[PDB]
RNA sequence: UGGAAGUCGGAAUCCGCUAAGGACUGUGUAACAACUCACCUGCCGAAUGUACUAGCCCUGAAAAUGGAUGGCGCUCAAGCGU
């Protein structure tokens, strides 16, 4: 499945919908649903950046 | 003033949906147009939720 | 292109004998390979060739299908 | 992009059910007077056919919806038709029974609830149960390396067949959408499948231009069917089990015998 | 094709008087008198009537005969000229440093000269003279406007031309750099 | 500068005086300037320039005659298999070919 | 082109967002205390893009 | 001629009429004739006669043409011999320039007190002359150009400033406004369009359109009528003073 | 005066003819003749 | 003393065609709540459609009415089932509609039509059905309108 | 569609009034507006338009010491066809 993926993505939504001057995208994907997993994705997400950037800093 | 085209009761709803988001944030809940509505001249129970 | 007042090295007119006789053998193979190519020619060819007609702005071109109607009528009365 | 529903006494549109942004590419119709529409914009929707209004919308599917299977098809194909072939004399018997007979193949915990499975160009499945679950499907059936072509419930209800563009035809408990075995014998993609009655065999058709009879229990290749000169595109079992009908591009049909 | 004859009319208006001599072509008028040298383009010149001039071309290729019609417009312009005059106005603009424009009259060679300045800023002086018979004021009537004005047409458009070019913003995009100065209308005078 | 600050730019000050002028003359010396194209360049550039400008008057032709045209799968496939990108598809048991050029050992 | 022409916007700095339903006066207060160029009109989503 | 001004090819919906319209106007109005008692001769000179389709709603019962002149004669006929009813041809002298026929089953009178009481505003064309002197005073030019008051005006669209100053208005962009001279109308005189008396040029009456500042009038002059039953034409007064043929 | 404006400009430029060098030969009712003639015979 | 007559766009049986009317209303003196409450109310005959609703504003308080229009008209005559239009989108009007019916609606848009006579205005209104995608006496609308025009149907005068 | 009125898109693309005018050719607006093109009328005034064919001319690729129609030079030829 994860190549096939890509062309998948293509193939439901071409590069000239997505951005550009004839672009129709109007809703986004996001991998959250309501306000709540937003705030808890927010601070995973912050939390998961600061610890690369240690890491990164560390090595 | 509802002026901006939307109820105060959805500006207020919008507020209350959005609010999880406003955690370890300070929030200021500005009346802006002053000129033409006050906020005295608001109905009492409008008055109270703001509140 | 600044050719008027920084020309370039000329390009000769001046030819060569070798390469006016290979042009020459390479024109005379190349007339023999299409007498060859002609005579294996697989394209449809018609037996008779379309005539272009009669000009229009020949000033007598109606006068002239008036005669050939005429030589035909007789053509037909004859036979 | 729309299903038509007509009367066919008078040749007359009753309802026009519009809403699909693609190409409707199957169409069910269920016991409970439900239809059930895939499509190539990517969805699956259940309408009131009485009404003729939206019931349910499933935008699960990355890709095409080729087809989709419903629980009860085989009973509501075939109604009062059984195996008994004595007809009941009176239309509120033969209506009776098929009503009946639906029930009986539709029944889950004691209650009817038809299960609907969506084949697509994702390489994935989704069972939906629309009476218990909604919107949620009950399993995204996952394993296919290629396109989803064809799906069918088993006529008593625990199995799910599936023939995918990956030369495979998958096997699925029909409850919870979990995998089971595969039918690996066919060497170019699997077009159509097709259970027997009694649900110990199923039948696929191919590119290759052959037909395989797949004994489910042991899981192994029953039969080989050879003849087709070209690709083979149509499949049919018979609800009493004696012919297998196949048809294709070599333009002649085909019956297959015990 | 060569075309046995072809000819070509030019009206002359009462005040004016034209003399033509080997193909250089005098016009006399109450604003004062133009001269052009017509002597490369091959053409008969005569009097077809009261008033009228005629141009013709014996023998003449297509080229030729199209000749002409430039030889007419040459001449037509320069009877406006004496007449009525020619005037070009020109608007300098800017966004943040204002154009100066200063405008003298040269003694010693009779032509006038454009100096401008600040032009975005910039600490050159720019001077263009102006051809002898074109006289540059500045408006009184508009914000920021030059007036080109004479007789010969050819001699007004080139001095705003050369007045349009030295003002060239350079290695910025034009876009959002707006400053210049341009032509914005052209006229008589009369 | 943020966003579309350039149109932003235009719609608060416009553009240059002459600016449609130029445009407009510009797009008016288009024909001679591509005559002097073909007329005037010289080598590889010359020939891709030859090359381009066919293609675009095929491309012009074509695009005229289906405007002319505008007042007036093949083998059978299933349903699933409809929009789909299908292929064309379009005794002597002798090869496509039966004779090459032969190569020597020294070669 | 569109990342060449995106703001600066520094996350860990001190920041005021400007938050509400349209035609508020977001703009309007955004302008009355910077200097940025962001467009005040009467109708809804006159900001299109984080300024 | 190798060297040629390259042809523009359209690709637009609408084609060239040709012959089939020319045909289809002949037989229009010889379809007309015999169903209407009267045939009337307008002129409306240098207007702008969109307000033809107003007159044409008004007039259900009547038929309008509005075509080529010759044509129309054509159709009529102009000499007794291709006439297409008796004494027709003598209504054909009036069909010069920029004219209709107006086929009525009404009384002429009817017809005549119509065209008098029809009175419409409309945008001068060029040559005409100037009624008033119109000037755009200095500052925020207006969408009406100073005619209503600003207080009551909205200023002009900023696209139209490069079209003022291609028509000789030397406005400028400030700030997203159109302004001639300054925003608080200084260093510039206001301008003027036109002078009293002045015979407008069609720069002048497109400044006159684009500011919405009307000059003229729509008028529609009867020249006569023929009459079926008497086979007769009818001269009017403004038939009477215009050219003929 | 003018009353029509032209385009590029350059509104001293006088209003041109068509140029037709051949223009003369033929009269307009000789045409139409040999319009008929060539219809005819087509 | 003067009167404002503003023209817009508005779905029946909604509040929220003020949405876009507060920004300008509001200076006029207007409660833009009042505005969308009678707006409403007298759309709301022609529930789940788009229709054109005039405002004739004098002396701060406005009055609300429908415009008829063609689309409109020929979209309510098809009855179709309703529907939540933020559930159920990229719907067609693919039902049918008698003749009788598009006369009916001819003769409500006569006050439009500049059509001389009633089978003008018809098959201007054929016109739009054809537009709106929908049959006509289970046919298409360009095929009644060809008869129309070839005298197979006759269209009553008046 | 947040907005989308011929002109970001998807699909249809008919009727009236017509002299003629696309369910629009471009510019333009957030959307409108405004402008423009197709098409039509008035003025004007006699010949034109398009596509091909044949000649001659230009381009249709060139390196590297300074040079070659044999050289001068030649242009209603001292070039090309008869
Ligand atoms: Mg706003």
């Amino acid at each position: 499945l994860k190549k096939h993926q890509a062309k998948m993505t293509i193939e439901r939504e071409p590069f000239s919908e997505t951005f550009g001057p004839k672009a129709q995208r109007k809703r986004p994907k996001l991998s959250f649903n309501t306000v709540d997993e937003l705030a808890g994705y927010s601070e995973q997400s912050l939390d998961s950046y600061h610890a690369r950037l240690e890491e990164k800093k560390l090595l | 003033s509802e002026q901006c085209g939307f109820s105060l009761k959805a500006q207020i709803n919008l507020f209350k949906s959005i609010k999880p988001l406003f955690a370890n944030k300070m929030v200021f809940i500005v009346l802006n147009k002053m000129d033409i509505k006050k906020f005295e001249e608001l109905d009492p129970e409008m008055q109270q939720e703001i509140n | 292109a600044g050719t008027i007042n920084k020309p370039k090295k000329p390009t000769s007119k001046r030819k060569t004998t070798r390469l006016r006789a290979k042009i020459s053998k390479r024109a005379a193979e190349k007339k023999r390979k299409e007498r060859k190519l002609a005579r294996k020619n697989p394209e449809w060819r018609s037996k008779l060739k379309k005539d272009p007609g009669i000009p229009n702005l020949f000033p007598y071109k109606e006068r002239l299908l008036q005669q050939i109607e005429e030589e035909r009528i007789r053509r037909k009365e004859e036979l | 992009c729309t299903v038509r529903i007509w009367l066919v006494n008078t040749g007359r549109t009753e309802h026009v059910l519009s809403g699909h942004k693609g190409s409707v590419s199957c169409v069910k119709w269920g016991g409970t007077d439900l239809i059930y529409t895939g499509s190539h914009d990517r969805s699956v929707r259940v309408w009131d056919a009485v009404k003729g209004t939206l019931v349910h919308n499933f935008t699960a599917h990355g890709h095409w919806v080729n087809h989709i299977a419903l629980s009860s098809d085989h009973v509501l194909r075939t109604a009062y038709h059984d195996h008994t072939k004595e007809v009941p004399g009176t239309e509120e018997e033969r209506r009776a029974k098929a009503k009946e007979r639906f029930e009986k193949a539709a029944k889950i915990k004691g209650k009817v609830a038809e299960r609907l499975v969506s084949a697509s160009d994702d390489f994935t499945m989704y069972l939906w149960d629309p009476t218990n679950n909604g919107s949620k499907p009950v399993a995204r059936l996952l394993g296919h390396q290629n396109k989803v072509n064809h799906v069918q419930f088993s006529p008593d209800g625990t199995l799910i067949a599936s023939a995918g563009w990956d030369n495979s035809t998958k096997l699925w408990n029909a409850r919870d959408g979990k995998f089971i075995k595969n039918l690996r014998g066919h060497v170019a993609p699997v077009y159509q499948c097709a259970w027997s009655a009694d649900s110990r065999l199923v039948v696929t058709g191919s590119k290759d231009c052959t037909l395989k009879v797949w004994n489910v229990r042991t899981g192994k290749l029953a039969m080989d069917l050879p003849g087709h000169e070209d690709e083979v595109y149509a499949v049919d079992w018979a609800a009493d089990g004696e012919l297998v009908a196949s048809g294709g591009k070599d333009k002649a049909v085909r019956t297959w015998r015990n | 094709m060569r075309y046995i004859h072809s000819e070509e009319t030019i009206p002359v208006p009462e005040n004016v008087k034209v003399s033509i001599k080997s193909r250089l072509v005098t016009v006399e008028g109450p604003r004062g008198k133009l001269q052009k040298d017509l002597s490369h383009i091959a053409v008969n010149f005569s009097v077809v009537k009261k008033g009228v001039i005629g141009l013709e071309i014996h023998h003449g290729s297509r080229k030729d005969v199209a000749a002409l019609r430039t030889v007419r417009t040459i001449i037509n312009n320069m009877i406006i000229g004496v007449t009525k005059g020619f005037k070009y106005k020109m608007r300098y603009v800017y966004a943040h440093f204002p154009i100066n424009v200063n405008v003298e009259k040269n003694a010693e060679t009779g032509c006038y000269e454009v100096e401008i300045r600040n032009f975005i800023g910039e600490k050159i002086v720019r001077k263009v003279v102006m051809a002898p018979g074109v006289e540059v004021e500045i408006s009184k009537a508009q914000k920021d406007e030059l007036i080109l004005s004479g007789n010969s047409l050819e001699a007004v458009s080139q001095s705003a031309a050369d007045i349009q070019q030295i003002c060239k913003v350079r290695n910025k995009d034009i876009r959002k750099f707006l400053d210049g100065i341009y032509v914005s209308e052209k006229g008589n005078i009369v | 500068p943020q966003n579309e600050y350039i149109e932003r730019h235009r719609k608060l000050h416009g553009r240059r005086l002459d600016a449609e002028e130029r445009a407009r003359k510009k797009a008016a010396r288009e024909g001679h300037k591509n005559s002097e194209n073909a007329q005037n360049l010289r080598g590889l550039r010359a020939k891709l320039y030859a090359k381009q400008r066919h293609a675009q008057k095929i491309q012009m032709r074509k695009a005229i005659k289906q405007h002319e045209e505008r007042n007036v799968p093949s083998d059978p496939i299933p349903s699933y298999l409809l929009d789909r990108a299908n292929p064309t598809t379009a005794a002597r048991f002798s090869v496509p070919i039966p004779k090459v050029r032969g190569i020597s050992e020294e070669e | 082109q569109h990342l060449a022409r995106l703001p600066d916007i520094n996350p860990t700095t001190r920041t005021l967002l400007v938050a509400g339903f349209p035609n508020v006066g977001k703009s309007s207060f955004v302008r009355s205390v910077t200097r940025a160029d962001t467009p005040v009109e009467p109708y809804a989503f006159t900001t299109k893009s984080l300024f | 001629p190798k060297s040629k001004r390259a042809r523009v090819y359209h690709l637009t919906q609408v084609n060239k009429k040709g012959r089939e319209a020319k045909e289809r106007l002949f037989s229009n109005i010889r379809e007309t004739i015999p169903k209407y008692q009267h045939c009337f001769v307008f002129s409306v000179d240098n207007m702008r006669n969109n307000y033809l389709k107003d007159v044409r709603h008004e007039l259900n019962d009547c038929r309008i043409f509005f075509g080529k002149t010759k044509l129309m004669a054509r159709a009529l006929g102009t000499t007794p011999e291709e006439e297409q009813a008796d004494g027709l041809h003598r209504l054909t002298r009036y069909l010069t320039g920029t004219v209709g026929l107006l086929f009525t089953n009404r009384d002429p009178a009817d017809i005549e007190s119509y065209f008098s009481n029809l009175s419409q505003v409309d945008f001068a064309r060029a040559g005409t002359v100037a009624p008033r002197t119109v000037t755009v005073p200095p500052g925020i030019v207006y969408s009406t150009g100073g005619e209503v008051p600003p207080e009551h005006d909205v200023p002009v669209s900023h696209t139209l400033e490069p079209e003022l100053r291609r028509l000789g208005m030397p406005v400028r962009m400030i700030k997203g406004k159109v302004c001639l001279g300054d925003e608080k109308g200084e260093a510039s005189e206001g301008y003027t369009i036109c002078k009293e008396g002045e015979v407008l040029d069609s720069r002048q009456t497109r400044l006159l359109k684009l500011f919405s500042i009307c000059l003229s009038e729509f008028k529609v002059s009867l020249l006569g009528y023929w009459s079926s039953a008497s086979g007769e034409v009818t001269e009017l007064e403004a038939g009477k003073t215009r050219p003929k043929r | 005066k003018n009353l029509g404006m032209r385009k590029n400009g350059q509104v001293w430029l006088p209003a041109k003819k068509a140029f037709r060098p051949t223009k003369g030969l033929t009269s307009w009712e000789l045409r139409v003749k040999k319009r008929q003639e060539q219809a005819a015979m087509k | 003393n003067e009167i404002k007559i503003i023209h817009l766009r508005a779905t029946g049986g909604e509040v929220g065609a003020s949405s876009a009317l507060a920004p300008k209303i509001g200076p006029l003196g207007l409660s833009p709540k009042k505005v969308g409450e009678d707006i409403a109310k007298a759309t709301a005959d022609w529930k789940g459609l788009r229709v054109t609703v005039r405002l004739t504003i004098q002396n701060r308080q406005a009055q609300v009415s429908v415009v008829p229009t063609a689309s409109a008209l020929i979209i309510r005559a098809l009855k179709e089932p309703p529907r939540d239009r933020k559930k159920e989108k990229n719907i067609k009007h693919n039902k049918s509609v008698s003749l009788d019916e598009i006369i009916e609606i001819a003769r409500t848009m006569r006050f439009k039509s500049f059509s001389k006579d009633l089978k003008g205005g018809v098959k201007e209104i054929l016109g739009t059905a054809f537009s709106v995608g929908c049959q006509v006496d289970g046919k298409s609308p360009k095929a009644i309108s060809d008869a129309i025009e070839a005298g197979e149907i006759d269209i009553p005068d008046e």
